[PDB]
């Protein structure tokens, strides 16, 4: 019931941009319920946009840990990976996320980069 | 119809290489960051470290709100492989009301 | 010597094929609308009907007097292929008095 | 990050051989005139003593402080090889603070 | 002890207009305590000026079954009831509003309206 | 884990001085852990800002009754006993705080308001 | 004394019955968003879906602080039971002081 | 959305009878002068050739665009029944953007 | 004809009844102080000591030149029954230059 | 070097003994609210409770940013031992760079 | 609360002895000529009749409102002991409203 | 008599001891620099190298017109013995025309 109230608050308030609130709403849902696949990867776009990386990280493998279905998630993650300088993970994620979406030029793209810039 | 506009702002950027320019336009386009880019095959030469260098880079030219534009700024900023990323903004005085409407709704 | 103008217009366009680009050009130019025009090959990639789409294009840039801008927009739009015309207008604050007294000559 | 500037101006150009092109940027380079110059290759199609003529040439964009402006816009013209050098100047809103010192500092 | 603070919290917070952090910590005070009819109350009129509707209405519901002496947001409710085109219930809400207070206009005439609104 | 997440935030929205934000978060935050003797401390400089002084009062003394070593906690109490009136609890205040840290000419000044102001 | 003021502005609007003309006069008043609220029998002649019509109309006039404008605007027009709400807004340039001060602690 | 508006005016007059009230405001609207009219009951004292005089009258607004307001007022003062015409024109500042776009369709 | 006009100012008042209505513009404008006065019949709600009343009022609107203005709000507000008088005034931005001048001999 | 400045207000205030101005400045300071405060021996007198009074007491300048400058003066007059506080703000014109980059970083 | 304010100058005055310091700001006072006056002991150091002179001074700081002000100068200058009196007003741009209205009670 | 002027700015300075003070002044006086200056003892409670200093020391207060400003600034700041110089600057607005002669003639 007021779960799911306080998480369409935090998305209407990512909407619009102030993000450490919504930060706030999305650790008191968690605190309601820890187990919300979608609440822990809306948190990790909360923290990408933040900034801050390794708690951002953190959400990303809890978020796959309870759901490892996400190709958006893992294309976010290796985003990140690329961001920290980490370039093999990224390999991987970015791996995983063109077998569960192909059409994606965006992956296909992304798995160059990672290439590249580890050739260097 | 032309209708005079002031709400537009065309950032200018160059990379080294097409592949990472491609990859910021994209970056920007799929989360709305910036609804319009563009990408130019271009030759530089600038005085490096002292030292004149030939190289050829690509430019990047980005049209977006000045609303969303500090948020662009930021990311290319902090995202922008270089240390010193270009920045430079350019505000056209007018446009068709059709790209108004359409822009405002598809930014 | 250079001087400051007000009566400059950069008008931007693209199409996808060097043909109709060249038309443009060459029907603006011969009857009079526009002066001046340039081509470039360019490489767009936009979000079309939802989802993103890699095309190489071509873009136009249109200078003319602010008194003629409003006959050859309005030409444009009719004439432009596709039913949502592109018109982004730029105007430089100065030039060579030698373009002022010619171009006004010219156009 | 982003301030509001108002001391650069894009001064625009175009000769016919890269050569030259090259030429006149490293110049204006090599004893500080211009400090930030940029080459691209484009199709010019004019209206010549009453025909229309194609060709292929190449432009310049040339940013500089409005201070160092009247000097360099002085010696392009003395210098420029065609008689009716090419002026036209567009001046950007905003840049960020990190380019505003570095170009103040090497320019 | 902390509650009464952080409810103190809301109302300061609901003075100046900033809806949604005013949400946040009535959803934080009934973490402490679900049993405050003046949180419920407050959540209500906090939901009813951001506009969504049904939560407003559930914790209006709410507010009644663990207060039912309060006028005021017998009429409150009614409003909403009227907002959502729900007639009826607003009728009942306007006549037990003016039962527990009679000497408001505000009841009167909104049960006037909503007799007029249903006959057409 | 995500208390000091929450605490981070809390710092990082103190910094902003929207002050009433962060009074939130150290609530939610000591929900978690209602031992951390730095999210007390932190909330009292909070309600210091902000201005209520009871509750800053009270905060005070909680961190200083999970954490007695503190100086600057101690100078902060006596600048609120001050702000109240209260000049003996300042007095001793002062005193345990230049005891703890001699070296600080700022509470040997207010020792010596303490005195001004009591002789009055 | 009469002094300048520039926080003031009037709302201008109609509804079809007085019913519901005081009814939102009433709503407003009470929770603080309008402190100020007159209502006239006015009669409205329109053109409707194309074709002319006569109506007798309730006319409301809004005076508010500019801070609480635009919440007593986004409460109306999602309240207002026309999808089309009315958005008129007039400001006075002075008053006296004494409802400055009166009307800066009733609003 | 409340936007700003610029080109709304309000024209005041007073007539005698209801009748060349109303007529006044249909001649004006069937013909596209006037797409907004209004007419209330009112009561005027005034101070006639030497004489105060008690008489009800009917005040008419009238609201419409700059552009063809010197047309209406013209044609006001031409067809006005009395040879000294009423001329009251007050400009609201904003309105919603709906308004803007419909009256822009009806005027 | 239409001109832009400053000195003119529209003075926003009720009062209870009627006939101290038509006493006020009574001594307003046999003395000259205005010699535009208006009346209506109007409904006021209105928050009093702390409770919302309902009471039928009547609205004047005084227009009167700048210089007069000081002078009639003075004479107004230690003459207006009610110890906190009303005053509202707006402008007008233009009118015919026939009332410029009847106004100005008027007034 | 000298450059025009505008965001550096002086703010005047005084205390009767030097202790409380010391402790208000030394408060100020320590937590940042004001890094500039200045103290003077100084003799007021003033007309007191309808008598004039002699009385010797200090003076306090205060140099902040406009930003602070709010939070500051609401300290103060929270804080401030009468319940009159003082509140006089001076703003210079122009100051060294040098000053301008560290009270920035002091401030 | 601080407000922006604008009747507000400081007047800047030195004279010998702290007697005749003490007494012009008496003699203001008491006749309600300047509500606020301030005494510093100074030390003047001057280039009199083309030589270079030392002595200690007592400066003076007069705040007044911009009203009142021709009269207080004038005064002075007639009644300065100098027969070069001296004049320097400085204006605060704010300060609490609690001033504004004491100052405008107490002048 | 009173009348208002703009070439006078007044120059804020303190240093540690009075000599250097008196020495400061004094030079710039002797050549003409500056013609007015004043010394006052004053304490200094500043955060030095992050930590909190008490300390008294000697204000500067210099008035000169805005033409030799530069050259006085200049002077200072080469001159000042410490490495960031003092300076900030305060117009009056206005003077006897007594001194406007005077310290045209002085300076």
């Amino acid at each position: 019931n007021l779960a799911e109230k306080m998480y369409k608050a935090g998305q209407i308030e990512f909407a619009k941009g102030n993000y450490e609130t919504a930060i706030i709403a999305y650790t008191l849902a968690l605190l309601k319920d820890p187990n919300n696949a979608e609440a822990w990867y809306n948190l990790g776009e909360a923290y990408l946009a933040l900034g801050n990386y390794e708690e951002a990280i953190e959400a990303y493998q809890k978020a796959l840990e309870l759901d490892p279905n996400n190709a958006e998630a893992w294309y976010n993650l290796g985003e990140a990976y690329l961001a920290l300088g980490d370039y093999d993970n990224a390999i991987e994620a970015f791996t995983k996320a063109l077998e569960l979406d192909p059409n994606n030029k965006t992956a296909k793209a992304g798995l160059k980069l990672a290439k590249e810039k580890k050739a260097l | 119809s032309l209708i005079e506009t002031a709400d537009l702002r065309l950032l200018l950027t160059t990379v080294p290489t097409e592949t990472e320019a491609l990859y910021l336009a994209l970056a920007a386009v799929e989360k709305g960051l910036a609804a319009e880019v563009l990408i130019t095959p271009v030759t530089r030469v600038r005085r490096e470290n002292g030292k004149l260098v030939v190289e050829d880079v690509y430019r990047l030219s980005f049209k977006t709100t000045r609303e969303r534009l500090d948020a662009l700024v930021a990311w290319l900023q902090r995202r922008h492989p270089l240390a010193l990323p270009e920045c430079l903004v350019l505000t056209p005085i007018a446009s068709s009301v059709a790209y108004r409407d359409w822009l405002r709704s598809s930014l």
